[PDB]
């Protein structure tokens, strides 16, 4: 159930260029004979994608990242690749996503799985039911914390006569999948051309994903030795992995409503021109498309090299306070203060700021700060605000309408109350 | 990962006794299951094995024709039917899961063949 | 989304609010489209000796993103010396219990 | 396949080195040779498989060697918990066990 | 102010902090370390709380002892006095300009030339003209009739094997 | 999704995952009936100057 598989045939990873591949309908809207520009996570044109082989005993199935998305394409003839795995650590300590394809059905689970190294689906014969079953317990050992399950029709269906391209995304709470099946006769690498991927599902798993791995099948027909890193043979099935990025595309639509072409606006200045003119044809001439701007490299922070703390302690933790009609004023100057600690302190029942927020207050310099302090009762606290009326705001302490500062108050019944 | 045997006790020579092994905590239907016995103060003696799917069975030479091993994958149970018992079959019989070798062993059921 | 807070913290469940709950426990986006419902559960969620089963995050290195949940129980390193999972000076437990 | 273990009894003290042998009447296929530990009143416990592969949780003072018909289990620095009966087993052609070696305190 | 008073009638200690941004040396700052100053580079600067992006260079502008900041016609900052060393530094906004693509029609060739307007061929087969930095067009001594106008007397066309020439 | 217009039969082949169509102005061009999976065109009701 957890056998290892450590055949040792080392070959370097290959790279290929994705000429025009990975385009998918961003929304479920119909468009015809129109050019539409949209920004979304796409596979840039002529992108540097890795290449992995499974030909004989060379197997390539490492754990790869899932930074923002994946364009997964597979040239197959025997459906050797059965599914994928998604997660952060791929062990029982965290939740993980699983996608596998049984004959004429799909199994999707979000459990805390404990995958063994070099997993895979096993195929054998059962001698009852008279049919070669496909038990999946080689992939994962245990399944804890299951929350989601789902079954549907095959995602993958029938040298390489067919091409299956997939697009995976991990948007806020939805795992979105776009797929396409294209027949081709090319056997070496990706066929240059164009083909759009139609969406398939959008699973609301709502988890965090950073790594992913692929699942393949093995052939042990001609003979079967004991379970070990041997006795397995993999037919010719290779796959390419590409990471998506936020990109602005200009999409074309035909009469039918299919895409059939597109343009990556940041590929080259000619693409910038095409996107600017909202056309795939550019007439002879000069066009203004963008603006060159040199960006800063680093920040420069300069302040006087002085060292002193503002005496907020003798203002807030003062032994006695003043009456509101004779409210005391303290002028704070020539010092450095941390308003973050003041805001952090939960001794205050009222902490309202105007024209500036306290979180963005410990990085702004002022020439002078005035600290007015007094004592009022509960229902009068609301009168200490710009544009308020009452006995206190009219006759005792009035705030301007352009006030820039914070109003802080706290219940002092334990200190400012007498039994009599 | 737990195996609990049952059905032990005293049985008169020549009569029959059926042992059972209840499994939980693992994918029972994907493992071959063995029976092993150990006479008091003596060594381990393999008795029988049944494949994960119940298609293949094998028995020790000393019990061929007399013992039958079976399993029920829907109920996570393995059974050992012991017919025509001899005084020399008295032992503790262990239920054990195949990993091949056996990596999970039950506590064993004591079978005494006596009048 | 359902949870339990105290009275004076109810006002913090709103777009563009600040506080221990909105920063470290439950943050609402500014483009929020929905309704906030609350009711006094003193008869159900209070114990004569105090109900200490409802907790809240008191310390956290930064504010939560909208609709983010933080259930970590790591020791909050308040100072410069690492805590190595040891509570004490400048090493606080990030969760506090309501009375 | 008959497995003959030797010696019948081994008497040593903690800290010493123990060497246990297992001989098969026929060559073992695929190095399918396993070692088991048994304490009184306890079920057996897997120590070694594949002639040389340590089982999960087994400390590195246990090591297995050998091939063909001749196999050895070595315990490099005996601990008090290591005093027990040891059985070898082949699983390449049916399933047969040795008669056991008792490791006792001298 | 009795202990048994209602919460609305209990005493509360109020502290009102008011901040004033007098155009003057800002002394009360919040707990933030300064950094080193880098000259002749595009940087995002912060002088006594005044932020912006630009190139900081040496200047010969004689600020008076009481003057800390300079301003341009648009009321934007022209120069600042370094709060640590009393020297005057000019603030020049980082180089920028429009980007134009000079191309023959797509019915002829997919090769294009890019003109970076009103910049030098520094920050960016490179031909510097008074219209900006022209990259991708070959400079040809032979004159012809203007085809695709660029400016300042320079025109471009697609000719010979074929490429864009200026 | 609400609006005013004349609902007619259409020959616009929406894909199985597509539910709504849109025009150049981003207004709704056609909809798929949620009960019977057919595509209906939406033509704004006749108007004009007087
Ligand atoms: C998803 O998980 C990854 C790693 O498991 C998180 O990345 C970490 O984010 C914290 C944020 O404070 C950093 O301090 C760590 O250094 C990051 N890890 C690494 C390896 O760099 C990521 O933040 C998680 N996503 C969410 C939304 O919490
Ligand atoms: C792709 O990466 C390889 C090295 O991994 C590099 O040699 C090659 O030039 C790259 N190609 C592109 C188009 O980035
Ligand atoms: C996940 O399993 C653990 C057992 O380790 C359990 O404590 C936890 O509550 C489970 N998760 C949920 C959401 O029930
Ligand atoms: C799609 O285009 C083909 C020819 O390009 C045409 O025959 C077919 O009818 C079109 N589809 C629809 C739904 O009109
Ligand atoms: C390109 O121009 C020629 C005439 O100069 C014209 O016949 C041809 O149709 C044009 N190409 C396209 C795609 O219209
Ligand atoms: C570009 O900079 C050089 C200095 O290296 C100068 O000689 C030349 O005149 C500058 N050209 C323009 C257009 O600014
Ligand atoms: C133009 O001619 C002058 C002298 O005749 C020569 O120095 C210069 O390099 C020529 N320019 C080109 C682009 O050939």
């Amino acid at each position: 159930q957890c056998v290892n598989l450590t055949t040792r045939t080392q070959l370097p990873p290959a790279y290929t260029n994705s000429f025009t591949r990975g385009v998918y309908y961003p929304d479920k809207v119909f468009r015809s004979s129109v050019l539409h520009s949209t920004q979304d996570l796409f596979l840039p044109f002529f992108s540097n994608v890795t290449w992995f082989h499974a030909i004989h005993k060379r197997f390539d199935n490492p754990v790869l990242p899932f930074n923002d998305g994946v364009y997964f394409a597979s040239t197959e003839k025997s459906n050797i690749i059965r599914g994928w795995i998604f997660g952060t650590t791929l062990d029982s300590k965290t939740q993980s996503l699983l996608i596998v394809n049984n004959a004429t059905n799909v199994v999707i689970k979000v459990c805390e799985f404990q995958f063994c190294n070099d997993p895979f689906l096993g195929v054998y014969y059962h001698k009852n039911n008279k049919s070669w079953m496909e038990s999946e317990f080689r992939v994962y050992s245990s399944a804890n914390n299951c929350t989601f399950e789902y079954v549907s029709q095959p995602f993958l269906m029938d040298n390489f006569k067919n091409l299956r391209e997939f697009v995976f995304k991990n948007i806020d709470g939805y795992f979105k999948i776009y797929s396409k099946h294209t027949p081709i006769n090319l056997v070496r690498d990706l066929p240059q051309g164009f083909s759009a991927l139609e969406p398939l599902v959008d699973l609301p798993i709502g988890i965090n994903i950073t790594r992913f791995q692929t699942l393949l099948a093995l052939h042990r027909s001609y003979l079967t030795p004991g379970d070990s890193s041997s006795g397995w043979t993999a037919g010719a099935a290779a796959y390419y992995v590409g990471y998506l990025q936020p990109r602005t595309f200009l999409l074309k639509y035909n009469e039918n409503g299919t895409i059939t072409d597109a343009v990556d606006c940041a590929l080259d200045p000619l693409s910038e021109t095409k996107c600017t003119l909202k056309s795939f044809t550019v007439e002879k001439g000069i066009y203004q498309t963008s603006n060159f701007r040199v960006q800063p490299t680093e920040s420069i922070v300069r302040f006087p090299n002085i060292t002193n703390l503002c005496p907020f302690g003798e203002v807030f933790n003062a032994t006695r306070f003043a009456s509101v009609y004779a409210w005391n004023r303290k002028r704070i100057s020539n010092c450095v203060a941390d308003y973050s600690v003041l805001y952090n302190s939960a001794s205050f029942s009222t902490f309202k700021c105007y024209g500036v927020s306290p979180t963005k207050l410990n990085d702004l310099c002022f020439t002078n700060v005035y600290a007015d302090s007094f004592v009022i009762r509960g229902d009068e606290v609301r009168q200490i605000a710009p544009g308020q009326t009452g006995k206190i705001a009219d006759y005792n302490y009035k705030l301007p309408d352009d006030f820039t500062g914070c109003v802080i108050a706290w219940n002092s019944n334990n200190l400012d109350s007498k039994v009599g | 990962v737990q195996l609990v045997e049952s059905g032990g006790g005293v049985v008169q020579p020549g009569r029959s006794l059926r042992l059972s092994c209840a499994a939980s905590g693992f994918t029972f239907s994907s493992y071959g299951m063995h029976w092993v016995r150990q006479a008091p103060g003596k060594g381990l003696e393999w008795v029988a094995l049944i494949s994960y799917d119940g298609g293949n069975r094998y028995y020790a030479d000393s019990v061929k024709g007399r013992f039958t091993i079976s399993r029920d994958n829907s109920k996570n149970t393995l059974y050992l039917q012991m017919n025509r018992l001899r005084a020399e079959d008295t032992a503790m019989y262990y239920c054990a899961k195949d990993r091949y070798f056996m990596d999970v062993w039950g506590k064993g059921t004591t079978v005494t063949v006596s009048s | 989304d359902s949870f339990v807070i105290r009275g004076d913290e109810v006002r913090q469940i709103a777009p563009g609010q600040t506080g221990k709950i909105a920063d470290y426990n439950y943050k609402l986006p500014d483009d929020f489209t929905g309704c906030v419902i609350a009711w006094n559960s003193n008869n159900l969620d209070s114990k004569v000796g105090g109900n200490y089963n409802y907790l809240y995050r008191l310390f956290r290195k930064s504010n939560l993103k909208p609709f983010e949940r933080d259930i970590s129980t790591e020791i909050y390193q308040a100072g410069s010396t690492p805590c190595n999972g040891v509570e004490g000076f400048n090493c606080y437990f990030p969760l506090q219990s309501y009375g | 396949i008959q497995l003959t273990q030797s010696p019948g009894t081994l008497s040593l003290s903690p800290g010493e080195r123990a060497t246990l042998s297992c001989r098969a009447s026929q060559s073992i296929s695929g190095n399918y040779l396993a070692w088991y530990q048994h304490k009184p009143g306890q079920a057996p416990r897997l120590l070694i498989y594949g002639a040389s592969t340590r089982a999960t949780g087994i400390p590195d003072r246990f090591s297995g060697s050998g091939s063909g018909t001749d196999f050895t289990l070595t315990i490099s620095r005996l601990e008090p918990e290591d005093f027990a009966v040891y059985y070898c087993q082949q699983y390449g052609s049916s399933y047969t066990f040795g008669q056991g070696t008792k490791v006792e305190i001298k | 102010f009795q202990p048994t008073n209602g919460v609305g009638y209990q005493p509360y200690r109020v502290v009102v902090l008011s901040f004033e941004l007098l155009h003057a040396p800002a002394t009360v700052c919040g707990p933030k370390k300064s950094t080193n100053l880098v000259k002749n580079k595009c940087v995002n600067f912060n002088f006594n709380g005044l932020t912006g992006t630009g190139v900081l260079t040496e200047s010969n502008k004689k600020f008076l002892p009481f003057q800390q900041f300079g301003r341009d016609i648009a009321d934007t900052t022209d120069a600042v006095r370094d709060p640590q060393t009393l020297e005057i530094l000019d603030i020049t906004p980082c180089s920028f300009g429009g980007v134009s693509v000079i191309t023959p029609g797509t019915n002829t060739s997919n090769q294009v030339a890019v003109l970076y307007q009103d910049v030098n061929c520094t920050e960016v087969n490179v031909f510097q003209t008074r219209a900006g930095c022209l990259i991708g067009a070959e400079h040809v001594n032979n004159s012809y009739e203007c085809d695709i106008p660029i400016g300042a007397g320079i025109c471009a066309s697609y000719q010979t094997s074929q490429s864009i020439i200026a």
